[PDB]
């Protein structure tokens, strides 16, 4: 799905995120809940306040799923098969929401890794998040 | 847009620190690199074949400054965005034929650039206010389309 | 919306022949089958697991009639769509939390259904007028979101 | 990209379109130009009036590319490789436009094949046109 060039930028950028993937995942979720309130309807069982242990624990799972995806850019549908069932079949997440979380993930990365967040890397990560998003909403296609 | 008095103050205090040239050139440059189809609208600008050519192109910087200057006018006029962007809405609609979807894209690229430039100071709370802002400008620009 | 006097007459002459129940049940039924995530909003309706269950479901038909009846009110009030859909915009925004993008989807499904029902009489010219119409309703409903 | 079930509905529906693919392609273009005027900017060298020999000749090529795609649902990126270069590289078509033409293609099919245009077939053709659209804008990803 991605170009060889894109894969190289993606694996490189994620190596700089390193062990902060969980933290960035939690921050991206917070920015999404505040900036796009409609998305909160999917988490009625969560305490969505800043510093919430739940969204921190959740951001860790999101961060870990993205690290998994980066180590499997050649077969995302397979590696993300179960997440696609969860999101499209069980939760029925509106596809528009995947674009909102992607924008908040890029925003978070820009805050934390300003020098690494170059125009070329930005474009590759956008294609990466677009690919993951397509895999997770694949049960609608 | 629906912004309290504490949000409006935070939104305005940040714009005091925004260099329209530096931020403007970057936002427009990243739109062209990240969403390549938008290049179609700026052929007259010359070479935009790769990210290096684009970011260093003088017409891209000059134009980006113009865009952000009008964005700043919207920020200082949040109570009448549709009046501030009336002529521009006609320009982009009647003459350029830009699909309104691209106004949302540039709006979000600007936010990412503000994030990059302001770091930790661009809090989740402040970004949320800026999302209402960019959305309100996007809507004011799409006005003349319907 | 920007509709001449000959377009408004064509748009209105067609609505004279629209059975709100038959067209309403079909449009809502097809939205739920074609864009499965929209089912999330109508759990109370019961079984919507397959296209057969959905199209024959009584609550789906009854609700579809309601939607098209309000659509008809917009058609007869093209000069003040935002006033006609003010309460509904608050309902879908504040209470239901429906992303405005789905209003455009249902708008386009309705057009496909009108095409299916009217055949050759649903000319490219008449469809163009109906696209401005569905777009204007979609915008009136998204109003309370910004 | 499509489910086996979807492929079956798609090949079946297209067999009913048969030799009218060119005509439906020309009609869909007309409905698009009138309903979504911004799309006309891509055809400055065309006479866009009803009955235009050019859009008829063009609708034939569009119809023929879709018939080709239906006979190759297992490998669209390959079969449509050159169209993807033309649309994304040379013309730089805005992705939003692919959704507009798809809607007008479905509208045209509904007018001409009302009994065949069932909810299940409609859903499959939507996924089909979404897939072709993704292949044609693939150079942005
Ligand atoms: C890059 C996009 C996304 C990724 C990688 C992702 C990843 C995940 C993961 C790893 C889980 C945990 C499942 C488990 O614990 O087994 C999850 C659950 C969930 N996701 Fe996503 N997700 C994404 C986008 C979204 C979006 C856009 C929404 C809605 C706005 C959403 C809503 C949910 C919900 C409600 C749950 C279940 C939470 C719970 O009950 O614990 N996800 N997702
Ligand atoms: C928030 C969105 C935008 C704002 C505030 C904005 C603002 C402006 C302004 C101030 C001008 C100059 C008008 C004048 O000098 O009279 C302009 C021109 C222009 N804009 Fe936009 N714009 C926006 C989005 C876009 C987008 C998304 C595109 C295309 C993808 C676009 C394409 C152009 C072009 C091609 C010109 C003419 C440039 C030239 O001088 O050759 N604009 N815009
Ligand atoms: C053109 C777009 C639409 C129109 C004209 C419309 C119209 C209506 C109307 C008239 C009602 C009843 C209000 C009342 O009885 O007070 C309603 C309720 C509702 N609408 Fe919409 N609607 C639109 C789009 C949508 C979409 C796209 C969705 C979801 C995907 C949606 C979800 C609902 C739900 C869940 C209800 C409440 C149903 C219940 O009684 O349980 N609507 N809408
Ligand atoms: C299902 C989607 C589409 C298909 C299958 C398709 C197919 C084609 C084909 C077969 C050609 C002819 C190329 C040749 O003669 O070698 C073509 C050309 C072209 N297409 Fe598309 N197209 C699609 C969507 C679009 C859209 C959405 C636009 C813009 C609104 C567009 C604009 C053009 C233009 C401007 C040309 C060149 C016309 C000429 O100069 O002869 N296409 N397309
Ligand atoms: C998912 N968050
Ligand atoms: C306009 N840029
Ligand atoms: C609303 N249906
Ligand atoms: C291409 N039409």
């Amino acid at each position: 799905v991605l170009s060889a060039a894109d894969k190289t930028n993606v694996k490189a950028a994620w190596s700089k995120v390193g062990g902060h993937a969980g933290e960035y995942g939690a921050e991206a979720l917070e920015r999404m809940f505040l900036g796009f309130p409609t998305t909160k309807t999917y988490f009625p069982h969560f305490d969505l306040s800043h510093g919430s242990a739940q969204v921190k624990a959740h951001g860790k799972k999101v961060g870990d799923a993205l690290t998994l995806a980066v180590g499997h850019l050649d077969d995302l549908p397979g590696a993300l098969s179960n997440l696609s069932d969860l999101h499209a079949h069980k939760l029925r997440v509106d596809p528009v929401n995947f674009k909102l979380l992607s924008h908040c993930l890029l925003s978070t990365l820009a805050v934390h890794l300003p020098n690494d967040f170059t125009p070329a890397v930005h474009a590759s990560l956008d294609k990466f998040l677009s690919s993951v998003s397509t895999v997770l909403t694949s049960k609608y296609r | 847009v629906q912004l309290s008095g504490e949000e409006k103050a935070a939104v305005l205090a940040l714009w005091d620190k925004v260099n329209e040239e530096e931020v403007g050139g970057e936002a427009l440059g990243r739109l062209l690199v990240v969403y390549p189809w938008t290049q179609r609208f700026f052929d007259s600008f010359g070479d935009l074949s790769n990210p290096g050519a684009v970011m260093g192109n003088p017409k891209v910087k000059a134009h980006g400054k113009k865009v952000l200057h009008s964005f700043g006018e919207g920020v200082h006029h949040l109570d009448n965005l549709k009046g501030t962007f009336a002529a521009l809405s006609e320009l982009h609609c009647d003459k350029l034929h830009v699909d309104p979807e691209n106004f949302r894209l540039l709006g979000n690229v600007l936010v990412v650039v503000l994030a990059r430039h302001f770091g930790k100071d661009f809090t989740p709370e402040l970004q949320a206010s800026y999302q209402k802002v960019v959305a309100g400008v996007a809507n004011a620009l799409a006005h003349k389309y319907h």
